[PDB]
RNA sequence: AGUACGAGAGGACCGGAGUGAACGGACCGCUGGUCUCCCUGCUGUCGUACCAACGGCACAUGCAGGGUAGCUAUGUCCGGA
RNA sequence: AGGGCCAUCGAUCAACGGAUAAAAGUUACCCCGGGGAUAACAGGCUGAUCUCCCCCGAGAGUCCAUAUCGGCGGGGAGGUUUGGCACCUCGAUGUCGGCUCGUCGCAUCCUGGGGCUGAAGAAGGUCCCAAGGGUUGGGCUGUUCGCCCAUUAAAGCGGCAC
RNA sequence: GUCCUAAGGUAGCGAAAUUCCUUGUCGGGUAAGUUCCGACCUGCACGAAAGGCGUAACGAUCUGGGCGCUGUCUCAACGAGGGACUCGGUGAAAUUGAAUUGGCUGUAAAGAUGCGGCCUACCCGUAGCAGGACGAAAAGACCCCGUGGAGCUUUACUAUA
RNA sequence: UGCCGGCAUGAGUAACGAUAAAAGAAGUGAGAAUCUUCUUCGCCGUAAGGACAAGGGUUCCUGGGGAAGGGUCGUCCGCCCAGGGAAAGUCGGGACCUAAGGUGAGGCCGAACGGCGCAGCCGAUGGACAGCAGGUCAAGAUUCCUGCACCGAUCAUGUGGAGUGAUGGAGGGACGCAUUACGCUAUCCAAUGCCAAGCUAUGGCUAUGCUGGUUGGUACGCUCAAGGGCGAUCGGGUCAGAAAAUCUACCGGUCACAUGCCUCAGACGUAUCGGGAGCUUCCUCGGAAGCGAAGUUGGAAACGCGACGGUGCCAAGAAAAGCUUCUAAACGUUGAAACAUGAUUGCCCGUACCGCAAACCGACACAGGUGUCCGAGUGUCAAUGCACUAAGGCGCGCGAGAGAACCCUCGUUAAGGAACUUUGCAAUCUCACCCCGUAACUUCGGAAGAAGGGGUCCCCACGCUUCGCGUGGGGCGCAGUGAAUAGGCCCAGGCGACUGUUUACCAAAAUCACAGCACUCUGCCAACACGAACAGUGGACGUAUAGGGUGUGACGCCUGCCCGG
RNA sequence: AGCAUGACCAGGUUGAAACCCCCGUGACAGGGGGCGGAGGACCGAACCGGUGCCUGCUGAAACAGUCUCGGAUGAGUUGUG
RNA sequence: GGAAGAGGCGCCGAGGGUAGGGCCCGUGACUGGGGCGAAGUCGUAACAAGGUAGCUGUACCGGAAGGUGCGGCUGGAUCA
RNA sequence: CUAGACGGUGGGAGAGGGUGGUGGAAUUCCCGGAGUAGCGGUGAAAUGCGCAGAUACCGGGAGGAACGCCGAUGGCGAAGGCAGCCACCUGGUCCACCCGUGACGCUGAGGCGCGAAAGCGUGGGGAGCAAACCGGAUUAGAUACCCGGGUAGUCCACGCC
């Protein structure tokens, strides 16, 4: 039956996918909360 | 076994109890358009009201009566039920520019005349100043808006007796608010309702309307200790003339003062 | 033993052959099942072109019945004197 | 403005070393901290109440102590009668009952040989001795128990965290 | 008569999914009951709208019986396909101080097998069984202690839209 | 009672996976039982088929080697290694339209971040083909070979000889439910209809006993329109579809139900060339295979095509590109466009693998998993329940013996049929079609498709008989739809008026759940809801026999003294 | 839950309202059936969810299997968003 | 050489049973109603203006006979 | 053949019926007004309204239902039942002038109609008063008779006995 997620990630593009933290300015720092903030790569392009 | 006409009030059949709907209609294809509109159910970043709110929205469309006239000659013929509520809605005619839904007294076959003109025809008419009330029969088009004029949209009541003529110039009663002489200076279309009672006429069971337009309710007492006191006994209620979040179940009155209702007394209901 | 006893109903210290119980085994040859391949009975499908005639499937005999060598109880004998 | 000093006044705070002037109920949905050094179900020191015997004279037995009991009370064995103890058991031992395995003890529930019998027989009434054996099916209940139906030589009592 | 008055019991049922006290008291069903009913009424502390009764079908709700059966219980009986045994490979986890790891009766913070005193076995392998280690798991979460938390409600002290 | 790293022991036992049969010849070589060329067996085949949907991305191949994995292992993998394989103008994105909703400079407001929205883009499965069957290797197909449809398309000549540019109103694509048939073939079935490769000691027949095999769209016909809707030249919108006009709308004649707007499978329905077994051509393995014959007759279901076809119901069923509905400044007289035709086009990406599938999610290749299209068969009221073969998938991550206790699974009983026990859940029993036959209660439509009685196969005087039953003489077995398919029955007492929810894994009940009525308030740019933000709409696009809270919940009679609090 | 586009339902039984002729029938209410076609009806496949035993809790899997039901002309169910 | 007993038989039906229906007598713990007996209980609508002139029709209450909404009626004595 | 029954002409009578506007003394009250201390009601009193302006008095207003006078031995009327203007429709009734059809009729468990007030239901409705319920008060006792309120109700449609 239905799991808890399943494929198809539209709400991880124009919302929470790479370039979608400008729509929410105080999300830009959130996007920048693991790149220009601390070590490590990112989590949207592996 | 009484009114006009066909009420599906099945006297206990099979999962379809005493219904109650429709009438006759010539059955129209489908509406040409439906200006602006938009939708329903919820609004303002939130929701509001947790009672009713089905699927099918709109359809109703405006029904601006007579903003102008000056000479029209109409006719009337077809008709079509449509707005959110079961109430029919007429069909008008003419041939000039717009349509504007118009109102509908009682039903007609193939004829009429119409004029919408100050001093015109005894039968069905529209636009005209206000002092024109010798008898004041069925209205079904009352309205409060100087230039504009519409108001009601329901097959319930729509019949008001007009008072005399004294100072402050006040007349006309209203659907269900006893004795409240209103100030007045507009118009309507003066006509019946067509299937009067037909507005709250009972249904069979539940599950073919309450979803299918509106939504499933017959609740009360959240039994929710937080903001909902009603609920926390062996099975009784004891005291507490409370409704919800202490909103006073009883009358408690309300709106008063106001523009109008400052010379529009007598509004008590039984 | 219809006695000692009992004025009347009835009925022993001794043992005697005799009927029974859950209760030890045994035994197949009195009673029965069990038998999943030995046969007959029947509907549906196929393989033999096709037919008397048969096989694969229907719980690992489909359905009605039958069945030995074996097993055990209701099968029979013995058990405490 | 104030302070201290002389002295002094404001709280059944009568929770009276009170400590704030200042405040309720509820969880068998619970989570944790520990726990029999903080209960309850078994043992356990104990032996209240439990089954059984002992003392002579009042009273039944026609009178008449003991065929059988016994006003009042007196010595205890056992103690699994509902418990008094909170000793290790909360790094956790889950009521009771039901089928079956049941195997122990005897004070003996039914035989046996014996004391007596206010017992003619038939059949019992109480006691002595040891285990050799053995002790149903229905009704209800979760049933320990219990009474109701017929049987049964009779349908046990204390075992075992009943 | 009067206390209380703020008032101050009627439609139905009445050991029925309200009776402690008792399984009530009479009666049907087989012999019979903490049961099903028919009533009586001295119904712990039933009822008026979170009702009372009535009331057909229908609801994987409790109780009585019967109709043929369910052969459950008595002994249940025998057979099968598959696991328990011959052989090739793979074989872990929960857990745990350490085993020349028999018992009594006793003793011990009394539930002792390494303790007392006594008796006793040729040592080992595997099949099978539960009385056994106070069986295993989370340091009972039933409870109490804890000037612990969370959760809900009430006019608890009080904030507050 | 730590944590990781390693050695451990439970111990070699339990177990190899749904218990849905397999033997072997032979290839190979390192021996071979599970590979390969293959005759025999059986399980599924509304499947455990094939294609489309998500997924994995490397599945598929030319094949190759065990270190390790597939819980034996193995000369099998989709392990590991280089290469090979999904060839586009029309099946696929966009651009032409769109419901949740997101977003949208200005703006409606918020302490910022922002929330939202006017002109808008998106966001979808969604509106949009104008070709079908053959010739294809190691894998790919309607793009590769052949008879074949062209929607608008690239230019120019020939009836037009003159029209036309926006968001469009159109007609309409815009379809709700159910029934009935008034239509239908592929496909299926009647095979001796056409042509035959040829026949068996089996016993038996060689002939009305016999394997097998034989149409397709482009095209259009009083032998395709079965079936649903009446057509046209004069005047005007006593003032707006932000103008006009050949859309809509209404008034006066001559046609004025004298005439048509409209199709699923046709009795040329065709040009086509494929077609049984094959001479076998082939190193006479692999199979590359020359060439080639029957162009026929009806009768069974569609969720395939009529399918706004009809009546009826409504809880009253979206705005919607395109042949098609209409043009203003301007454009326009001899050329701009609609016409016929040669020529010309749809861009990159998938089009290969398993696919309700050990390979996609369950810590793994664990007996789990949900969409879409076909869906041979006789038998059977239908039957996708039920037996078995196609095509196709296949013995599943094993193998044998002896098959003690016991153990899960199945069946059959003497003696009683629930005495068993908390109560027949379980167990196990049991419930054909046709006819006649049929209650207390009852809102009579029911309670019962009740109980009960006869038959239903076969030879036959015989129907609408291309298929049932039927007045009869009768045939086999103990019994006859006979295999499989299946309400247990009845009275009564407690709760609920039955369809709905779920203890996501103990527990689905008298519990909540329905109209009716009971208390109302709001009564509008409304009460209320979320929102500090009112912006927002829900309410409804409504203003009341309307909605938010609260009570029981068919219907029938009724519902009360204490407002001290 | 709310929003949209599509979708799933082989039959039998019961077969009611509408339509029609007749009629004891003034009007006319009403009566026969015909077709009609209704009803969270009937068995129950697919489809949604489940009342109880069973194997088994390192078992197949941190998760099931076998048998009995209703929804099945709809307070039905569903793909994706 | 067509044959008696009938030998196999075809619906009748005696007769027993498993079932659904109606009917009948008795039975039945409990309960509603009518009369009997010292006229047992408490009060007293209606007979007289028997304290509302009288019954009744329906309807609620309520120890009871009864209370109250209105109408018919003369079967009401009398001077409303 | 017309005495009966039947229809014609010409007139007249009324509270016969269904519908529509309503005429006004009505009486409870909403409001302003004048603006004092009681009103009310029994045979004696009171719940109530009084210091908030009660009782009453002028006007504006909401309304529902009733229809004095004529009214008497009255009329309509099968009968039940019905006494305001007008109108659409309509029933039964009257003599004279005979017009003719020419026995064409009177009754009749069964049915159809009516269906006195009230009483059922759906929606409406509400001034006056009224079952239940509730007050001051009789008396020993008073769910009667006085007074004081009020729900269905007395009210329009339609289906019941």
């Amino acid at each position: 039956m239905k799991r808890t997620y399943q494929p198809n990630n539209r709400k991880r593009a124009k919302t929470h996918g790479f370039r979608a933290r400008m729509k929410t300015k105080s999300g830009r720092n959130i996007l920048a909360r693991r790149r220009a903030k601390g070590r490590h790569q990112l989590t949207v392009s592996d | 076994k009484k009114y006009r006409p066909y009420t599906p009030s099945r006297r206990q059949m099979t999962t379809a109890d005493f219904s109650g709907l429709t009438k006759k209609r010539p059955e129209k294809a489908l509406t040409e358009a439906l200006p602006k509109t938009g939708g329903r159910n919820n609004r303002g970043r939130i929701t509001s009201r947790f009672i009713g709110g089905g699927h099918k929205r709109l359809y109703r469309i405006i029904d601006f009566k007579r903003r102008d006239k000056s000479g029209v000659n109409a006719k009337v013929a077809a008709i079509e039920y449509d707005p959110n509520r079961s109430a029919r809605i007429a069909l008008l005619h003419y041939a000039d520019g717009e349509k504007r839904y118009i109102l509908a007294p009682e039903g007609l076959t193939v004829g009429a005349t119409v004029n919408a003109g100050p001093e015109a025809e005894p039968k069905l008419g529209n636009a005209l100043p206000l002092r024109f009330v010798p008898v004041g029969a069925v209205v079904h088009a009352l309205e409060l808006v100087p230039g504009k004029g519409a108001q009601l949209a329901r097959s319930a009541g729509t019949s008001v007796q007009v008072q005399g003529k004294e100072s402050d110039y006040v007349i006309v009663r209203l659907p269900s608010g006893e004795l409240r002489r209103v100030h007045s200076e507009c118009y309507a279309t003066i006509g019946a309702v067509g299937n009067a009672e037909h507005k709250n006429i009972v249904l069979g069971k539940a599950g073919r309307s309450r979803w299918l337009g509106r939504k499933p309710h017959q609740r009360g007492s959240a039994m929710n200790p937080v903001d909902h006191p009603h609920g926390g006994g062996e099975g009784r209620t004891g005291a507490g003339r409370v409704p919800v979040t202490p909103w006073g179940k009883p009358t408690k009155g309300l709106k008063t003062r106001r523009k109008r209702k400052t010379s529009d007394r007598f509004i008590v209901t039984r």
